């Protein structure tokens, strides 16, 4: 029938539009650029080879992007400003208590609610609402360094955590820090 | 609106003209050929082979030439002077001399069926001979489609292998690399039975959709002298469609 | 400008599929990307768009 | 009529977007300029291996090129013409005021103050202009030497910095250099 081999072959082509979109998502010019991020930075002293868009590694599974890059003149520092996520990157709503009231089995403790105030419950209660909102997943004693990817070629960051009984904000400075070394390094030591 | 539903519905006479094309290819091979057939057959690997030859000698020659060329100067700089033999002779063998070699023969042989039989559309040269008494389909069709099986992969072995022997001539003659170490470099990594015969068998598949297309598109043609270059583009396009897109297909089966 | 589209994403989806496998065999698939640019850039791009 | 002169401002359209991929997103020339970038230059002995529009860094820091490699046969060497940044290597006028008296509490070091002059303007007052002209981030005996980005890949200038109180100006030469280090130099590292 007319209209309906019309109607057909239309919507028929009309995918090939349809498809193209998504076809054009993986140009890198539109679409897929990072959804419900926020940003950290941290200091330097070495950055060796190391350029934007390169990968945020938590422990062998990347996190983020690198975006501005900047060195301090005045006391020679080197300053990345990067974006993690804000999905692989944070607790949700349950998880926070499951862990606040284990970050209060650290802040109630008998070595530090004892030592402090013993008979205030205020530092409990002040300590709920600040780790509500600008918290993160790392450890506030956590130390970023470049690591050496491709063996010869790279330099993605590595965020190590551990330790600690509290964590970072949304937007902190990471100020355990350790710049990368060269082939300069693997010499001098070895000679 | 009425575009839409012109450039509606006409996949559909593509579809069905396609379909035609089926029902002819069966009533061509589905024939015992009689006396007399294999004369023209040798004149049409006259017309479409030994004239095709001159050609892929030079494009055979000139991308050994470049590949040999650029790869080993990054290359170089580990350990590896040694695997420029394998790589000109395994993306010639699996990958090259199957594709390329069909985009230079859909263009000369590609067109020459089509305008060969468009010549005979429009003097009315087709529709003389049904009236005298013959099937052109048996007549100067059959002839030609199987010509243009053959002469094929009896070419893009011959264009490979001087596509080969042409990155040699920059290898040894002027980068001055160790022969010893150029052909032991493929003989280890080239196997006979896993490359060169499926380097074959990529070669008549595309052997075949290239000068069936080429064939009907010169019959079932409108004889109008502007529509006999429209009628050219679509053995063109719909070979270099078909021919890239099974060579994709044809790399998963194979290995992968 | 239908056709070369075509042809165009056939040859990158080749180049780039079988020189990395013996590449990454020492300690580079960051390269990929260059060998794949300079020899369509300079190379082919002038002499495969021609021919079609 | 009506047809082609959609049919080919379609066509003008898409070979720009094309035009702006390989501008804008692959070669180099997508903006990469600093601000009022002044040049130097140096001189070397091995410059092995190394093009023009090279990398400069002193941080790991992308601040400049390379312009010109010559040899002079007057006395066998190499020396290097680069220009570096004028905003990543000059101190702000904040920054300058930061230093300047920093360095008259440099040049009045204690003993500093009474071992030129201190019964006079010349180690004194000469010192804040010869702060301001056209100063640089590079100190007076800071050390520039050839690095390799990984111990596999390409050549590049990296300056190490360091040491000293004054520091240099537009167009000087950097003092105190050293070439590149290759596998017929690494056996003579060892023995």
């Amino acid at each position: 029938s007319r209209t309906s081999e019309l109607a057909v072959g239309i919507f028929v082509i009309i995918f090939g539009i349809a498809l193209f979109f998504l076809a054009m998502k993986v140009s890198g010019l539109v679409g897929t650029n990072l959804s419900d991020g926020y940003t950290m930075k941290a200091q330097f002293d070495n950055v060796n080879g190391l350029k934007p868009r390169a990968k945020v590694t938590m422990s062998g599974v990347t996190i983020g992007r690198v975006d501005s890059i900047t060195l301090d003149p005045v006391t020679r520092l080197a300053t990345v400003t990067f974006d993690l996520d804000g999905k692989l990157t944070s607790f949700n709503a349950e998880q926070l208590k499951e862990v606040q009231k284990n970050a209060l089995d650290e802040l109630r403790y008998s070595s530090d609610y004892t030592q402090a105030t013993p008979a205030q419950q205020k530092t409990m209660e002040q300590q709920l609402i600040s780790n509500m909102n600008s918290i993160t997943s790392i450890d506030e004693d956590a130390y970023i360094m470049v690591a050496t990817n491709g063996l010869l070629g790279e330099k993605y960051l590595k965020i190590v955590p551990g330790g600690g009984l509290n964590y970072l904000k949304r937007g902190d400075t990471i100020s355990n820090t350790q710049g990368t070394m060269d082939l300069e390094d693997l010499i001098s030591k070895f000679i | 609106m009425n575009t839409i539903a012109w450039l509606g519905r006409l996949v559909i006479e593509r579809i069905r003209g396609i379909g035609v094309a089926a029902l002819m290819l069966l009533q061509i091979i589905f024939s015992l050929p009689s006396a007399g057939g294999f004369g023209r057959f040798v004149y049409q690997m006259h017309r479409v082979g030994v004239m095709s030859l001159l050609i892929i000698t030079v494009s055979g020659l000139f991308i050994g030439l470049v590949l040999g060329l650029q790869g080993y100067s990054i290359l170089v700089n580990v350990g590896s002077e040694s695997m420029l033999g394998t790589m000109v002779s395994l993306t010639l063998l699996r990958e090259l001399a199957p594709v390329v070699a069909a985009l230079l023969f859909a263009g000369r042989a590609g067109s020459a069926l089509t305008a060969e039989i468009g010549s005979m559309k429009q003097s009315e040269q087709l529709a003389s001979m049904e009236m005298i008494g013959v099937d052109p389909l048996k007549q100067i069709v059959s002839p030609r489609l199987w010509a243009g099986i053959v002469s094929l992969p009896m070419l893009t072995v011959i264009f490979a292998a001087i596509g080969i022997v042409g990155g040699k001539l920059v290898g040894v003659d002027f980068l001055g690399v160790d022969e010893g170490s150029f052909w032991s470099g493929m003989q280890n990594n080239v196997q006979f039975g896993h490359d060169v015969v499926n380097g074959i068998i990529k070669s008549i598949v595309f052997a075949l959709l290239c000068t069936w297309i080429a064939v009907f598109q010169g019959y079932a043609c409108d004889p109008t002298p502007e529509g006999i270059a429209t009628a050219m583009t679509r053995t063109v396009v719909y070979s270099s469609l078909c021919v890239l897109g099974f060579d994709f297909v044809l790399t998963a089966v194979m290995f992968g």
